[PDB]
């Protein structure tokens, strides 16, 4: 929201998936991810624009199912 | 651990043996390590006394509030004795923490009279430690 | 002669005041605690007169032993 | 120490041995996809065959535990075969002790209990193989379950295991979020396109082995080369 | 060695690590009301691929004994299976007492194979037990190493501290009717991150008539108007 | 760099009464008179100068040539005429001093003056007040005597004979041609040990004394633990032949551990070097190494052998008469009571050591000084027993 | 007490009436407290819009 | 230095057992005082969180037999199994001899099992010490204290809690044999419990006490309920007020 809705982001981008992580990703990385979600070979911020920076930085530490 | 610091401990022990036996100078130590068994060493320089610090009682804590709250301004009526007794055990440092917590709680309200409600909020500084999980295994 | 300015002698940053970079509530970290930090700002936010009378001894040094989080 | 060496609770309050076994499942270089449909449940996994001196007839990772339940194994092959043998023994023993056939959920529960016994104690070690088992169940439709080296038996509709399991699960989540039931053409095609998008090789109809259990036709059909080729032709049309 | 072990001078380090593990993240609140006991927990499945009617967090051990738990679910399955076997054995030995609440204390006591014979690695699950076949309800908690505590209202999740604080501030109280399940859901709401739904929240109730795991219909009905 | 210190103090410790009386007063008056007559004598002599001879031949020839500006630097090496001196900031000068050249007191590694400009050494700072690298001779020849201890007559005779084989009757085994530096291995209960020190002061009445207690399990790569003591014993030979009191390190630093290899390198280095120094065929000197311990069991077999380390001496617990004597010595300074309650405190006591005796005597005065202040407190008859219990003997759960 | 939905609504209403009376700094302070309280509820779709 | 349970020390001490017994002092507080025509136990209720219901009706005090009762002061996990084994031993003796088991024999059996636990095998010592009060035909009212070392002792006024030293000192100061009765024993127990518990005016909920009395040819082990306990507290408070004001 600082960069106003990620500079006019699309609806189908919600942070439900890339944040329920349990993979640290400190606020500095969060700000970097916000500023790196910027591949825009077109007009506006979209989903395909994201997926380059949205599939990049994938979340390694996992396996909470054994604990739950 | 027979390390460089241990050699320093040995030389410190060597020094205090000579100068204190060769004087208008005494040494007072401290041990918040619960027991002396974890640091039992040469008796001279410590065989003089082994005075221990009992944790303050409810009345002892009362007095520490009075010493710490004499400097401060507060409401006319306050049951300081019950305030200290509400704190389970603790120490004079916790009393200092409660007193400075009451001042900050009354600081946000900006009044000259620290109320009993703010003081009980200061008693909550004794909280946040508790036992966390109810282990209760004894 | 004596130089009045002291900050620029070895740089090491300068007066960052009078400039809104990140105001306050706009932080994303919400609180963590931020109540001891507001307790820390009580002395800058006047209240040193309220430090006396009320008899409190306000904190002087705040150490934050946290990662870049 | 030995917190990370034996099956003991870590000082931080975790269990690192099973956490390592779950990654052991990732070790081996294989992936599998399980998709439950409107009436059927299909599972497909790649058949990584290095050199043709091997017998592609028996290099499979999917098996028939009983007449109606079929599994697919992900991880080390020795532990996979051991768990398959244990599952077959459990199914037979259940059919002997109880007249009716063992429900797939109960079989998964028993296998997960065995795995939980393995992660318990310290003499033995957990088996580094994750098993996804499917089967038709009356009054329940198709059923798919996953038993892991820890002992947590769950999973439904669309579930995947292997190296690139996260991407497959994400794509299947997108597909299931798209609210449309899959018939016995769409379920197979969905699984095939999921595994193809995970590993883009266009999937020549020889490097995958799909198992299917429908409702009108029971039993774990290990579809032959002709069936997988026909499904691939229909999908790529 | 092969039992509950690793106890240094004045400590139970292995047990303490087990208690750190059971901190978990599933609140699983429990409230002992006048009419009965409510055990409500959170089923926050990862993504929508998983199912909610397949696996359950609340298990009826017997006719009117219900069970809810905490971290290390695979251990909880074995523990609840053992509890079912033990209750069944007690009912077979002492035939036909309809043993639930004269057994709830007993079954909690026989939760000594649960931890006092740890099995090299102690169990990493703390479980709440409810029973009401005595004219009065019962709520008990067994932890990875201790024994029965006979709670009236508690939580065993990631925010169990603030959950218990909410329970006491909201006055779990004694005159509360069977419909204290609203307060249990509210206590879960404090330790919940999302719009909780019928499948997201699983709750079982144990009144004098018996125990019953509430179906998603009633769970959604209660969640409505919250 | 250190040879001796000026011993012009300790003015006649033999104050016979040690208590306020007329005899002690007269002795103090004679002491104080003799101090003024000396201050008289030296002052009268220094100012009533024998003769006024110019500028004492000092300012006329040398003081001017020494100059006003000077800098201090160490002296490194000596050559026949010049001197090789390493001054400050790593400067080295090859210049012949000929003004205030006290060749005996210059020595290598000592601070000397430099007259600046044409840098020539013109003097030496003999004091230099900085030989502080390894200091163990600071407590040399302790003033404690035989009289400080009592009731240990058998051990005092044994240790004296072992240490008066040298000094006294050195020709005895010189003709026997052995010259044995055997030393003494001292046993004793852990309740004692500085008696192992107090019985050592009997020999410390002659020559100097060195102490190595606790040291370390010489983890140091150079080792040198027993080896710098060898250098210090060599320094002791340069001085009056001293003794090396290594109590509690002949047991720990020289431990009869069953382990052979991988044993902290002390067994490799310390035990071997101790035997090398304790063998008379390697190092000479009248140095006698007193090995005192409270654990006879941990005696290393090299240390066990009387062939190299002879004169084994056992320190037993004090007897009834010894307890009476030590209590008398410790309570003599304090004037316990006029009733002299002596035997009641020791008649039934057992396993009471010298350190305990000192502690209870000290605590008896402390308890009387607490609130029972009555000079010779009438309570001291039983308060001495009150603080002889004092608990604190041993405490460990119940187990019984 | 430890209610959360009511507190957010009360703080938001207090912020609204400060704005109606043009009490901007107290409205900002109340709004900041409204956010601090509103962090508890994860998906209050109506309430989150009201705060925004 | 500690290792597998069955070890010694270079000096020759069982430091694991000593550490466990010292840890028994940490946490829990029980005391037993023996008097004529009645012997009683006093227990300190550690956790008084308002969220409990107190339905077990006893936490520290355990009824182990018709003629005896115990009170543990160690970890509850071992305490439960030890109490079960003690009841089993007592009832086995009752079956074998058709007679209530003497208290000394029962305590010797329990301390034998604890000595076995600390003796052989790689098994932890039972980190729990418990008192016993009971009555028999031979010795009448008896009190025993057993530690995890397995070395029980026949006491008449003892405490096993955290401030056990302070409690036993208070007992020794204000203990009078022979003259002691059940009511005076109650008064002394409440007084010493008030001494060892820092908060004055102890509530009846934080203190659980049980008295064993000899009725007409029958042993009655009555745990004193809340009303009777607080009436004892009120009588003690009256005594304290009179004693303080009369100076
Ligand atoms: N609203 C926000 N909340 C939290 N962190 C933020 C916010 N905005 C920016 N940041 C990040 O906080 C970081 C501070 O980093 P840094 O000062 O290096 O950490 P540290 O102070 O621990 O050295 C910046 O890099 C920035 O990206
Ligand atoms: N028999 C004795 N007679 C006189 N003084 C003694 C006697 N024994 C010990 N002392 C003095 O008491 C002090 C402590 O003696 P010791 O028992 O050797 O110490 P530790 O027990 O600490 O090794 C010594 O400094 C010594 O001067």
């Amino acid at each position: 929201s600082k960069m106003n809705l990620s500079e006019e982001v699309d609806l189908e981008d919600y942070v439900a998936r890339p944040d329920k992580i349990s993979g640290a990703d400190i606020n500095s990385i969060c700000q970097e991810s916000g500023m790196l979600a910027v591949r825009e070979n077109r007009y506006i911020v979209l989903a395909k624009d994201f997926e380059k920076a949205y599939k990049t930085v994938i979340k390694k530490d996992e396996q909470e199912h054994e604990f739950y | 651990r027979l390390e460089g610091g241990s050699g320093g401990d040995s030389e410190v022990q060597r020094t205090m043996l000579e100068l204190l036996n060769q004087k208008n100078i005494k040494v007072i130590m401290a041990t918040n390590r619960i027991d002396i068994l974890d640091s039992a060493l040469l008796r001279p320089g410590r065989i003089d006394r082994k005075i221990e610090f009992p944790p303050p009682n409810e009345e002892a804590r009362l007095d520490i509030l009075k010493i710490h709250s004499r400097k401060m301004n507060l409401t006319r009526g306050i049951n300081l004795r019950k305030i200290a007794e509400l704190m389970p055990g603790a120490s004079g440092a916790e009393v200092k923490g409660v007193c400075t917590e009451a001042g900050m709680y009354a600081l946000r309200e900006r009044r000259v009279h620290v109320t009993q409600e703010d003081f009980e909020m200061a008693v909550a500084k004794v909280m946040q430690k508790d036992s966390e999980k109810n282990m209760s295994i004894k | 002669d004596v130089l009045p300015p002291e900050a620029d002698s070895s740089i090491m940053m300068l007066t960052s005041d009078q400039k809104p970079d990140v105001m306050y509530a706009d932080i994303g970290g919400m609180d963590i605690q931020k109540q001891e930090v507001r307790e820390a700002v009580e002395l800058p936010l006047t209240h040193f007169e309220l430090y006396k009378q009320i008899g409190i001894d306000p904190p002087r040094g705040v150490l934050m032993y946290g990662p870049p989080g | 120490g030995f917190d990370r060496h034996i099956t003991i609770f870590s000082p931080e309050g975790r269990l690192y041995q099973v956490e390592y076994a779950f990654k052991a499942i990732n070790q081996g270089g294989l992936t599998s996809v399980a998709v439950r449909g409107k009436d059927c449940a299909v599972i497909v996994t790649q058949k990584k065959v290095p050199d043709k001196l091997l017998d592609s007839s028996t290099v499979t990772h999917l098996f028939k535990i009983t007449e109606n339940i079929g599994c697919v194994m992900t991880g080390m092959t020795a532990d996979s075969r051991s768990q398959v043998q244990r599952a077959r023994y459990e199914a037979a023993n259940w059919k002997y002790k109880y007249g009716y056939e063992i429900p797939v959920d109960m079989l998964c529960k028993r296998i997960a209990d065995i795995s939980q016994v393995y992660t318990q104690n310290a003499e033995m070690r957990p088996l580094g193989c994750c098993m996804i088992l499917i089967g038709i169940d009356e009054e329940q439709g198709p059923q798919v379950y996953k038993c892991d080296p820890a002992g947590y038996y769950c999973g439904f509709k669309a579930t995947a295991a292997g190296v690139k399991q996260t991407e497959s699960t994400s794509f299947l989540e997108k597909k299931v979020k798209k609210k449309f039931d899959w018939t016995f053409e769409q379920t197979v095609e969905t699984a095939i396109t999921c595994l193809s998008t995970v590993l883009s090789i266009d999937f020549k109809p020889s490097e995958i082995e799909v198992g299917v259990v429908t409702v009108e036709n029971p039993k774990f059909r290990i579809l032959t080369e002709a069936e997988i080729d026909a499904h691939l032709v229909a999908l790529a049309e | 060695f092969s039992l509950t072990t690793f106890s240094p001078s004045g400590k139970l380090v292995q047990i303490e690590y087990a208690l750190a593990a059971v901190a978990g993240g599933a609140p699983s609140v429990g409230i002992k009301a006048a009419n009965g006991v409510v055990l409500a927990t959170e089923k926050k499945q990862k993504s929508i691929l998983y199912d909610e009617r397949s696996v359950h967090k609340v298990e009826p051990i017997t006719k009117h004994i219900g069970l809810v738990y905490s971290g290390m679910g695979p251990d909880y399955r074995v523990l609840v299976h053992r509890a079912r076997k033990l209750a069944q054995q007690y009912y077979l030995v002492y035939q036909e007492p309809i043993p639930t609440a004269q057994l709830v204390q007993r079954v909690a006591s026989v939760m000594q194979e649960y931890t006092q014979s740890g099995g090299v690695r102690p169990f990493g699950v703390s479980l709440l037990i409810c029973g009401w076949n005595e004219g009065r309800p019962y709520l008990f908690q067994s932890d990875p190493s201790g024994a029965y505590f006979a709670w009236k209202a508690t939580a065993m999740g990631k925010n169990y501290v603030n959950g218990k604080t909410f329970l006491e501030k909201r006055y779990n109280e004694d005159l509360e009717l069977e419909d204290a399940i609203h307060t249990a859901i509210l206590t879960l709401k404090e330790s919940f991150e999302g719009q909780m739904t019928e499948d997201n929240i699983e709750v079982g109730i144990c009144n004098e008539a018996g125990f019953r795991r509430l179906t998603p219909t009633e769970v959604k009905d209660y969640l409505a108007a919250i | 760099k250190k040879t001796k210190g000026p011993d012009a103090a300790s003015k006649l410790p033999l104050v016979t009464p040690h208590t306020q009386c007329r005899l002690k007063l007269l002795k103090l008056e004679r002491i104080k008179d003799y101090l003024l007559m000396e201050e008289e004598f030296i002052r009268n002599q220094e100012q009533m100068k024998p003769l006024e001879e110019k500028q004492e031949e000092e300012r006329s020839k040398v003081d001017d040539l020494r100059g006003t500006p000077m800098s201090v630097g160490t002296l490194e090496e000596i050559i026949d005429d010049h001197a090789i001196v390493s001054t400050s900031v790593g400067s080295e000068h090859y210049v012949s001093i000929l003004s205030f050249v006290d060749k005996d007191l210059l020595e290598p590694g000592c601070s000397v003056l430099l007259n600046h400009k044409v840098h020539a050494v013109i003097g030496v700072l003999m004091d230099d007040t900085d030989p502080l690298v390894t200091v163990m001779k600071v407590e040399k020849a302790p003033q404690e005597t035989y009289a400080d201890i009592g009731g240990l007559d058998n051990q005092i005779q044994e240790i004296k004979e072992s240490v008066e084989l040298p000094l006294t009757h050195p020709e005895y085994y010189e003709e026997m041609g052995i010259k044995p530096p055997k030393g003494v291995i001292l046993y004793g209960p852990p309740g004692t040990g500085k008696t192992l020190l107090a019985k050592a002061v009997a020999n410390q009445t002659s020559a100097t004394f060195l102490r190595v207690v606790g040291s370390e399990l010489i983890q140091k790569y150079l080792g040198d633990g027993p080896k710098l003591v060898r250098e210090l014993f060599r320094v002791a030979e340069e001085h009056a032949p001293s003794i090396v009191f290594i109590d509690e390190i002949d047991a720990i630093g020289t431990k009869r551990y069953d382990s052979n290899s991988g044993g902290e390198r002390e067994i490799q280095r310390t035990m071997l070097e101790l035997l090398n120094q304790l063998d008379g065929f390697d190092s000479r000197g009248d140095v006698k190494v007193i090995m005192a311990t409270n654990r006879i069991e941990t005696l290393d077999p090299a240390l066990i052998r009387p062939g190299r380390i002879d004169r084994k001496i056992e320190f037993p617990l004090p007897d009834e008469k010894t307890k009476k004597r030590i209590f008398q010595i410790h309570t003599s300074r304090m004037t316990l009571a006029d009733d002299v309650t002596l035997d009641d405190l020791i008649m039934a006591k057992d396993d009471l050591s010298g350190a305990d005796i000192k502690a209870i005597c000290t605590e008896a005065g402390l308890m009387a000084l607490r609130e029972r202040r009555m000079k010779v407190t009438n309570e001291d008859f039983k308060k001495s027993k009150e603080n002889v219990l004092y608990k604190k003997q041993e405490g460990t759960p119940e187990g019984l | 007490m430890d209610d959360k939905a009511l507190l957010v609504e009360v703080q938001l209403l207090e912020s609204k009436t400060y704005h109606a009376l043009s009490n901007l700094p107290k409205a900002r302070a109340a709004l900041t407290s409204a956010r601090t309280t509103a962090n508890a509820i994860y998906c209050p779709p109506k309430l989150q819009a009201t705060l925004d | 230095y500690d290792s597998r349970t069955t070890i010694f020390s270079p000096e020759g001490r069982l430091y694991q057992v000593e550490y466990a017994m010292e840890a028994i002092g940490h946490a829990g507080t029980c005391l037993g005082i023996l008097a004529n025509d009645g012997v009683l136990l006093a227990a300190e209720r550690r956790n008084i969180h308002k969220l409990l219901d107190e339905v077990f009706f006893s936490e520290k005090i355990y009824k182990l037999n018709e003629d005896m009762a115990c009170s543990v002061a160690g970890i509850t996990s071992d305490a439960n199994v030890l109490t079960n084994e003690l009841r089993l031993i007592a009832q086995r003796y009752l079956l074998q001899y058709q007679e209530p088991i003497p208290c000394e024999q029962l305590v010797t059996a329990l301390c034998d099992i604890k000595q076995a636990y600390t003796q052989f095998g790689g098994k932890r010592p039972f980190g729990v010490s418990l008192l016993y009060i009971g009555w028999d035909k031979h010795y009448g009212f008896q009190l025993y204290q057993s530690d995890p070392s397995g070395n029980y002792g026949g006491w008449k006024a003892t405490c096993i809690g955290n401030n056990s030293a302070a409690a036993v000192s208070m007992l020794k100061q204000d203990y009078k044999e022979g003259e002691m009765t059940l009511k005076s024993a109650l008064a002394l127990a409440i007084k010493v419990l008030n001494k060892t518990m820092d908060v004055s005016k102890l509530s009846a909920e934080k203190v659980e006490i049980a008295t064993l009395t000899r009725e007409n040819g029958k042993t009655v082990i009555r745990v004193l309920k809340q009303k009777e306990v607080e009436q004892l507290i009120k009588k003690h408070e009256e005594e304290e007020a009179k004693a303080e004001r009369e100076k």
